């Protein structure tokens, strides 16, 4: 009965700014959402990392996820890439998969 | 010869030039055709580029696409459609490239259900295939007979099926790291059954011993790096006569059950840096095996971590004999 | 001693007509009241450039007056968001040069037959020696296509015969090509499916820095004759570190862009004459490139090559056509690189691996 | 004075882990005390060196004091002769004397021809070109020159006058050699294998010695103990007759054996 279709983004990551050495996480929202993976500078990131939150949404019908990760001063400074530390997200449903906002942690 | 495009002897330039449509005046003496790093959409795609014959191999990386393109040249051996969008794969844009050997589809937004059963078995003639950096869940079941070398890495697989690696008995290297699976999510025998295996990868998963049931046949080159191995068994290991290189670095492993290497003859090379390697009663067939090992097969990586009296120390050299040990 | 703090050009000036003479070089923070800025970058107080000595020396050393610009151009960043300066002690020696190593040989006449090491498994390959440091260590890198990631240390010329390797660094991106090169313990290996020249230390066994060469074609799009994915070379001489490759605005002929080892970024382009799929290698000698032109396996009626027939030099920007006969015992030339300290080049060519020798002219101009 | 020549290398003692991956530490042979000197290498940073009272104070980490050297040192060759510390300067071929007592420099000695800053220093580098030994003769310069194509040259300096008393060249590379001490005017070349160097598998052993009086060279095959790989510095003192040997992080001690084969 249900409608099945491709993740939609509620809340799409935005773009993070290192202060005083203090970790800040990024936000992400998306649904009909089982699995959310985020992807950084172009490779994957460990489960572990990941904090996983399906609180259902009293205005939509269809089920809703919420996954945090956090962006160390450590992991900026290390990075010695081309382009500046950007962070995209990955959502899973049962027809396919969608792609967000390139949020990049300065 | 287009306008827009500069053609140079037996190929033709399209790519950086900011088109969203293939172009018009394609001739019928080239060899490689270049269109990379450019706009061009999946509908922006003439059916006069199916009719060049000559053209073999295309190079489409770095583009605008949603999925597999239409129309594209009759014989054409590889093909390069990586760093793009291509969400669907169809049964049909297949079966136009019949002579298709070499395909990659790298950093991609293919997903496992948007792949039509059984499309890349429409391209009879496949025998590389790329599937790297994707969104794939897990293997696909329509793969090809007589494909060689299949790589489908650094993505989000937790779940392997025994069907997914059906007809692919003439396969020789395949790599699947940098994934999400586990030991629970992989079947009973389900590598087993591709005799012409000779290298096996994954590494950076999530695996608490080897895969159980490997192919000892054609095996080369085993590497399990950067997994939760908490101990390896007997029969793990057995079989695999042919193997050569075999790599357990980066793992969580205490104690090695003696025997464990005793089948691999042909074996050249072990590493096991990186591990934390408690040092008791359970390492004195490690040292002597060291000792006396010839020449042509070397170890390395053997390092104590408990007890704090024989902290850091290298498990190749002995002292005092083991202590109170023997 | 000399302070100046970030975005400041730093003024050293020796009386007379003597030489300055540096001794100790750091860019970064030692101590926090030196700048007057913001504290919120003033809180981290250890900060620290070991290349910093490296990159004064080229300048500074045998001139009598140096204005280096302490900034993002000449030297790299080392933390972000913390204000930096540079601490430069120097002395007054006199006007003496060191001579052979730092100068050039002059005008190539003859490139000739030196070493035969061995018939190598791997058919398109390359290999190269560290010019900058004084050592014997043969690096080794063979080219397989969308495998090769692996790079193979020897100690010396006679464990490089015999198959003795030392040590094999782990690079975490791909290698696209036999352009390798290695600057002063770091290797300048280009990167799969990019045009961006990653920049690795081998004592570190880390990455350090990665480049985009502006409008460069990569990845099988403008390779040599053979292919490979040999869209750009690295070349090292007496001027410094080189980037041989071909943009589509050249209409696919071969650009030269010398790139600093340190910031990462070009200092110069050059557009030639030759197409660079036409061309078998290039090999840069004191700010020259020398496009070789050889004949290889499966050549329908065709005979023609085994020569250097295109010059092109960087300070006059002018090009001439010549005739210099290069060495084509065997067919497939994959790589060719040039090396100051021995003045010597390191060439594969079909499995096997050669060393050649190298004649000169009495004046250069 | 003289115990004899080496027969075998044995493992000894074990104070503590450091630290640091790569250092040496050394006890003054001439004054009879239990002052322990320490230093921990650092690259372009190291110019501090750490006194310790006693043995028991070194292991629980109580230091007694710290002198601030006037210039940076340069590679893991730190030796200490008559309450003064000899060491190399950064990026020069200069040894310099430090008084401990007065705490101020009283010379600086310029070693003829002697390379220096990683142009040649031992296999796991870290700028240890020119490394100091102390035995029953007096105080060695163990350096490479490129005259004798980076090959060992070992000189004997004068701790007052600060010059050269002589000059030895050996056929053993210096890239090509771990470590070196000097015990009676005789040169111990040990080869080791490395950290990170997953391909080897040879046995460590001392392999090259070298006389002074007799000027003469010959190849052995003593056994060096290697508990780790990262050996940094192995210093010989003529009171103990122990070997003072920094491996990878943890800091050890080795004992000596002796033979009466000395003509
Ligand atoms: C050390 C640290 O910052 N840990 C954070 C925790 O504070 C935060 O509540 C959580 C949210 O998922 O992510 C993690
Ligand atoms: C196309 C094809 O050859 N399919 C074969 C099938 O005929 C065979 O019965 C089966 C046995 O496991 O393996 C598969
Ligand atoms: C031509 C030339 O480079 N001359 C010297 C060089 O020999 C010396 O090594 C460097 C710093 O030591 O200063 C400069
Ligand atoms: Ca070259
Ligand atoms: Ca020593
Ligand atoms: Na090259
Ligand atoms: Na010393």
């Amino acid at each position: 009965s249900a409608p099945g279709t491709l993740p939609h983004f509620i809340e799409e990551p935005e773009d993070a700014y290192i202060i005083k050495s203090n970790p800040i996480a990024l936000r992400c929202k998306a649904r009909p959402a089982m699995q959310i993976f985020f992807k950084c500078n172009g490779e994957w990131v460990h489960q572990n990392e990941h904090v996983s939150e399906e609180s259902l949404d009293e205005s939509s019908g269809l089920k809703v996820r919420e996954v945090f990760i956090n962006v160390t001063r450590q992991q900026v400074e290390d990075f010695h890439g081309p382009e500046d530390y950007w962070c995209q997200c990955v959502a899973w449903s049962h027809l396919g998969t969608s792609k967000s906002r390139k949020a990049s942690v300065r | 010869c287009p306008s827009v495009c500069r053609c140079d002897r037996n190929f033709v330039y399209c790519n950086e030039r900011s088109l969203t449509s293939v172009p018009l005046g394609i001739p019928e003496g080239v060899t490689v055709l270049y269109l990379h790093n450019n706009q061009i959409n999946n509908a922006g795609f003439p059916a006069e580029l199916h009719n060049v014959q000559s053209v073999h191999t295309v190079y489409l990386y770095g583009n605008q696409l949603d999925e597999f393109p239409m129309n594209l040249p009759k014989n054409v051996r590889v093909l390069h459609l990586q760093e793009n969008n291509i969400q669907t794969i169809s049964r049909a844009a297949l079966a136009q490239l019949l002579k298709l050997e070499e395909l990659h589809l790298d950093d991609n937004s293919i997903s496992t259900v948007g792949v039509e059963d059984g499309a890349f078995r429409e391209a009879i003639s496949l025998k590389l295939l790329f599937l790297s950096k994707n969104h794939l869940s897990s293997v696909p079941v329509g793969l090809p007979v007589d494909l060689q070398e299949l790589r489908v890495d650094e993505n989000r697989i937790a779940v392997i099926s025994d069907m997914a690696f059906q007809n692919l008995t003439s396969l020789e290297r395949l790599i699947v790291d940098g994934n999400l699976l586990t030991n629970k999510g992989i079947a009973e025998g389900t590598f087993s059954h591709l005799t012409k295996l000779k290298e096996f990868s994954i590494v950076r998963n999530s695996l608490s011993h080897p895969p159980p049931d490997l192919p000892g046949t054609h095996l080369i080159r085993l590497y399990l790096q950067d997994n939760q191995i908490n101990h390896i068994p007997l029969t793990a290991f057995a079989n695999l006569r042919k193997l050569e290189r075999l790599d357990i670095s980066n793992n969580q492993l205490r104690m090695l059950t003696q025997g464990v290497f005793d089948h691999l003859s042909n074996l050249k090379q072990l590493t096991a840096r990186n591990n934390p390697w408690f040092c008791d009663c359970s390492i004195k067939w490690v040292t002597e095996w060291l000792k006396y090992i010839p020449s042509s097969l070397n170890v390395r990586g053997f390092m104590c971590q408990g007890p704090e009296q024989v902290r850091g120390m290298a498990v190749r050299e002995l002292n005092m004999n083991l202590l109170s040990c023997p | 001693r000399e302070l100046s703090c970030e975005s400041y050009p730093i003024e050293l000036r020796c009386p007379g007509t003597d030489v300055i003479m540096i001794e100790s070089a750091n860019y970064g923070r030692t101590d926090d009241k030196i700048c007057d800025s913001d504290p919120a970058q003033m809180e981290n107080i250890r900060c620290y450039l070991p290349d910093a000595y490296k990159i004064m020396s080229q300048r500074c050393n045998n001139r009598t007056q140096c204005a280096v610009v302490a900034g993002p151009d000449v030297f790299p960043d080392p933390c972000p968001g913390t204000y930096k300066y540079l601490e430069v002690q120097y002395e007054c020696v006199p006007y003496k040069v060191e001579q052979k190593v730092f100068l050039c040989p002059g005008l190539l006449k003859g490139v000739y037959q030196s070493e035969h090491l061995f018939e190598s498994d791997h058919q398109s390959g390359a290999w190269c020696k560290d010019p900058l440091q004084a050592s014997d260590k043969i690096y080794y890198m063979p080219w397989t296509p969308y495998r090769t990631d692996t790079l193979t240390e020897y100690s010396s010329k006679d464990d490089f015969i015999a198959g003795r390797p030392t040590t094999t660094y782990k690079l975490p991106h791909r290698v696209d090509g036999t352009g390798f090169v290695v600057y002063d313990g770091a290797l300048f290996f280009n990167k799969e499916r990019t045009r961006n020249i990653v920049k690795f230390d081998l004592r570190t066994r880390i990455k350090s820095g990665e480049a985009i060469i502006a409008n460069a074609n990569y990845h099988d799009t403008s390779p040599y004759r053979w292919g490979g994915k040999s869209d750009i070379d690295l070349a090292v001489d007496e001027n410094g570190l080189w980037v041989i490759y071909a943009t589509e605005q050249n209409n696919g002929k071969i650009v030269i862009s010398q790139l600093n080892p340190y910031t990462l970024r070009i200092e110069g382009t050059w557009d030639t004459a030759y197409d660079k799929r036409s061309a078998s290698n290039a090999f840069m000698i004191c700010g020259i490139l020398y496009v070789v032109k050889s004949v290889y396996e499966d050549d329908d009626n065709e005979a023609t090559g085994n020569k250097i027939d295109y010059i092109y030099n960087t300070d006059q920007s002018k090009d001439s056509l010549v005739d210099v006969p290069f060495p084509n015992s065997y067919q497939y030339i994959a790589a060719v690189d040039y090396n100051p300290r021995d003045n010597l080049l390191y060439v594969w060519n079909n499995y096997h691996v050669v060393k050649y020798s190298l004649d000169f002219g009495p004046l250069d101009g």
